[PDB]
RNA sequence: AUUCAUAAUAACUUUUCGAAUCGCAUGGCCUUGUGCUGGCGAUGGUUCAUUCAAAUUUCUGCCCUAUCAACUUUCGAUGGUAGGAUAGUGGCCUACCAUGGUUUCAACGGGUAACGGGGAAUAAGGGUUCGAUUCCGGAGAGGGAGCCUGAGAAACGGCUACCACAUCCAAGGAAGGCAGCAGGCGCGCAAAUUACCCAAUCCUAAUUCAGGGAGGUAGUGACAAUAAAUAACGAUACAGGGUCUUGUAAUUGGAAUGAGUACAAUGUAAAUACCUUAACGAGGAACAAUUGGAGGGCAAGUCUGGUGCCAGCAGCC
RNA sequence: UAUCUGGUUGAUCCUGCCAGUAGUCAUAUGCUUGUCUCAAAGAUUAAGCCAUGCAUGUCUAAGUAUAAGCAAAUACAGUGAAACUGCGAAUGGCUCAUUAAAUCAGUUAUCGUUUAUUUGAUAGUUCCUCUACAUGGUAUAACUGUGGUAAUUCUAGA
């Protein structure tokens, strides 16, 4: 393959939120795909928008491949795309963590067990202790 | 607690399911086309019957009538679009006058044999489906696209599809393969 | 049903507030205020379906929440704040202005403003009154109520609140040889000068308006809106002033569009 | 259109309301007191308007039944006056008084395998049949009644009592209500997972933040609906129509491609699947298509073979 | 868009009904099953009975903090369990048993009324012929510690 191209459409600048949105369609006449991460380096040296502060979310390959249409943005100053974003996507482009919580299951039966328990239960802790002691 | 997507069926079997010249006509469209089954022939029997409904009751609607001048001309830019209809046939009694044949010539297939490229329209369809044709810049796979009059000049082959180049198929890579690995050496 | 209503599915929204049928199965309820939420416009809608600012949302609920949109002049956080007819919706980041004026066709458009100009408003007055301890008060279409108008203020006419403290201006009359925008009904978006009123004693004077181009027509008092002598609207009307194109010239001018 | 809005007088009231609340800012004045004053907001607050509603309400419109022709008024049925009660009109109730009210233009009664409508099937029309079910409206949470709180409930994922079920036991007492999501038993000709998540649409809350079996996503799923793979081309030899065209053959040749497998990337809340694609993947018992039919309706046998009987010919065929 | 064909039928003609044909966003069931999009689904008999889990909770700069909680301005100041306070829990979602001028649809009415909330306006008058206004008083939860009951989202007393 010789190149992909990438061209940017529709695009909206969004002072709202200090982003600019757009619609990308890269033309991939031989490889397979979009590399995403590729067309975020891309999309950061068109600009100038350092890499980790863009978010490309849609994307979806025409039939019968070359190209691929989908939906991105690019946040200015990287503490905003901290700021205005989604937590998922965060995640997914390394910017940051994804929390441990147990399944929902789990946490609704632990809701509806100290929804059985007035107070901290320190006096029933004690009181029980105490009562099975003797 | 959320919408319907509205659905409707293309086709409609026959009122007599049984009579020897409704088969006979429908076999030679046929052989003369290159069906899968008689659901093509009643898809555009059902099709061409509510373009003739739509003409008859415009018609019965008076001469010079809004209505009858948008949905009329409409329908007859729309026929023509397609090119079922000639250029200098633009009138109702004409589209009343309309055949299965003028729309089966209409399709990829017919289109993608009559213009050379398949020698039978048989090997016309299977080649369609093998994903050997572009209309424009697209690739298609569908015998029934009905081929608008515009876009004839654009059939050929894909940028995939070894008729078009790049890089041939899977049999021929096998077969030259054993030709690199037992006949060359 | 026990009590009020807080949801509204998508099939039972306003027809004019264009929302997909599919993607989603709620509509967004516009909660109380000025307008009914049969013929309001949520926050919401405006800034999620026409500018296409927001994608989802949450989205929207930080666009406002930063304390950006003012409607009327006053800061709205709320998501489905109903902002309804001749309602002044203002965006401060990027120093625009806006103006809900109905569309030819029906639904709702967005009518770009200058500055100028975005610091008044028109509003029906629908009910004058000598209020509580002897003053006399209009109320309006917009819920607002004014003290101490002048006494030639009457009912179904139109006064000028401009946004800053109220205390209105020069207002308008009501008879023939007025422009008139007409906001309710089959003839809604429609805007001419009234030739005739009818008055029927027990109820719904209907009214004659004459259009630009002579097409004769009557509506309901209910949705006759006055906005100032023919020819001089005090507002800036929006794009195509109001014609009721019928569909065949409407079908003319549209392929006249296309060819460069 | 008013005894309307509003104003005035005389009073009256277990005298309602008229801010003892909170955050962020450090401005201004001088008699320099830690004196005076001052911002931007939050939350309340009486009344009126507005919005969300509510409740009553005018006209007209429903399926069958006359083997339902008289019905209602003892115990309100129709009307008057006055009171009570209600948010309020009103026989809504009470006291008294009138004798009315409905009907062959079908009253009243009976039946419904009746929730009503938007709508669905049915293409000459009008019609005939359906509408439990994605939207609007009503009713109900095993049957009834009653009720607290609250702006709003005669609420049942609130309470009390009775009835019928039924659970737990230390036998003394206690606790219930899937016609919410799963799912179980039963009933049947007849109907799916005790899954993942709030990412979407929205909703509630003091509220950008929490929560949502509302909803979405997957699993079962031939209810139904859309598009169309199971082969295509050539060469040889004959059969033809006849020097170019069709058919046949245990004749032959190379092409093409996805069903599948699968790096990867897109996709997604995370995944699966679709879109794209590295590599692999067709020589027939392969990767093999079934379901019905063949006297006429109604399309297609002047087929083949087998079994059983004959007081029929032959004689064991 | 508008075609009908067999049984009665012994030779004919009609009355006539039966059968055959086709559609179903109409249920079931039999055989077979490769692909893509789309996706209804315990209604019908039992509004029959339910094991277990879940379906309603909620916090900002802005009501109450001495958690002998976690951190890191001598009244407090950050974060933040429990509980008080405020609001919501009367919306959803499910089902179709009742119901025959009842519901419901279109169309009016409220000069016959209730309405938290939202939006807009709105309140120099209060005890007063001896007085806190640079600010009145009580409790009570949570908490500490003392206990019963087989058991309950039981609660007793300090």
């Amino acid at each position: 393959s010789d190149a992909v191209t990438i061209r940017t459409r529709k695009v909206i600048s969004n002072p709202l939120l200090a982003r600019k949105q757009f619609v990308v369609d890269v033309l991939h006449p031989n490889r397979a795909n979009v590399s995403k991460d590729e067309l975020r380096e891309k999309l950061a040296e068109v600009y100038k928008a350092e890499k980790d502060a863009v978010s490309v979310f849609g994307f979806r390959t025409q039939f019968g491949g070359g190209k691929s249409v989908g939906f991105g943005l690019v946040y200015n100053s990287v503490a905003e795309a901290k700021k205005f974003e989604p937590t998922y996507r965060l995640v997914r482009y390394g910017l940051a963590e994804k929390v441990e919580k147990a399944s929902r299951q789990q946490r609704k039966q632990k809701k509806n067990r100290d929804k059985k328990i007035f107070g901290t239960g320190k006096r029933l802790a004690k009181k029980v202790a105490r009562r099975n002691a003797d | 607690p959320r919408a319907p997507r509205t659905y409707s069926k293309t086709y409609s079997t026959p009122k007599r399911p049984y009579e020897s010249s409704r088969l006979d006509a429908e076999l030679k469209l046929a052989g003369e086309f290159g069906l899968k089954n008689k659901k093509e022939i009643y898809r555009i029997s059902f099709q061409l019957s509510k373009i003739r409904r739509a003409a008859r009751d415009l018609l019965t609607r008076d001469e010079k009538d809004p209505k009858r001048l948008f949905e009329g001309n409409a329908l007859i830019r729309r026929l023509v679009r397609v090119g079922v209809l000639s250029e200098d046939k633009k009138k109702l009694d004409y589209v009343l006058a309309l055949k299965v044949e003028d729309f089966l010539e209409r399709r990829l297939q017919t289109q993608v044999y009559k213009l050379g490229l398949a020698k039978s329209v048989h090997h016309a369809r299977v080649l369609i489906t093998q994903r050997h044709i572009a209309v424009g810049k697209q690739i298609v796979n569908i015998p029934s696209f009905m081929v608008r009059l515009d876009s004839e000049k654009h059939i050929d082959f894909a940028p995939t599809s070894p008729f078009g180049g790049a890089r041939p198929g899977r049999v021929a890579r096998r077969n030259a393969a054993r030709k690199a690995e037992a006949s060359g050496e | 049903a026990r009590g009020p209503k807080k949801h509204l599915k998508r099939l039972a929204a306003p027809h004019h507030w264009l929302l997909d049928k599919l993607s989603g199965c709620y509509a967004p309820r516009p909660s109380a205020g000025p307008h009914k939420l049969r013929e309001s416009l949520p926050l919401i809608v405006f800034l999620r379906n026409r500018l296409k600012y927001a994608l989802n949302g949450r989205e929207v609920k930080a666009i406002l929440m930063q304390r950006h949109v003012k409607v009327d002049g006053k800061v709205r956080t709320d998501t489905t704040y109903p902002a309804g007819f001749m309602d002044v919706i203002t965006l401060d980041a990027t120093n625009e202005n806006f103006r809900l004026v109905y569309d030819v066709k029906g639904r709702f458009a967005v009518h770009r403003i200058t500055d100028e100009e975005a610091s008044y408003k028109l509003g029906k007055v629908k009910k004058v009154q000598l209020g509580k301890k002897g003053v006399p008060y209009v109320v309006t279409h917009d819920g607002r109520t004014i003290r101490y108008p002048d006494p030639n203020i009457k009912v179904n006419d139109t006064v000028k609140i401009d946004l800053a403290s109220g205390k209105i201006t020069d207002f308008i009359k009501f008879d023939a040889g007025k422009l008139v925008y007409v906001t309710g009904g089959r003839n809604l978006g429609r805007i001419g000068t009234i030739v005739h009123k009818e008055r029927h004693d027990g109820g719904f004077d209907l009214v004659h308006i004459k259009d630009s181009l002579d097409n004769t027509f009557v509506t309901r008092l209910n949705n006759v809106f006055v906005i100032g002598e023919q020819g001089k609207p005090y507002i800036s009307l929006p794009k195509g002033k109001g014609i009721k194109l019928s569909i065949a010239e409407e079908r003319d001018r549209r392929r006249a569009q296309q060819g460069l």
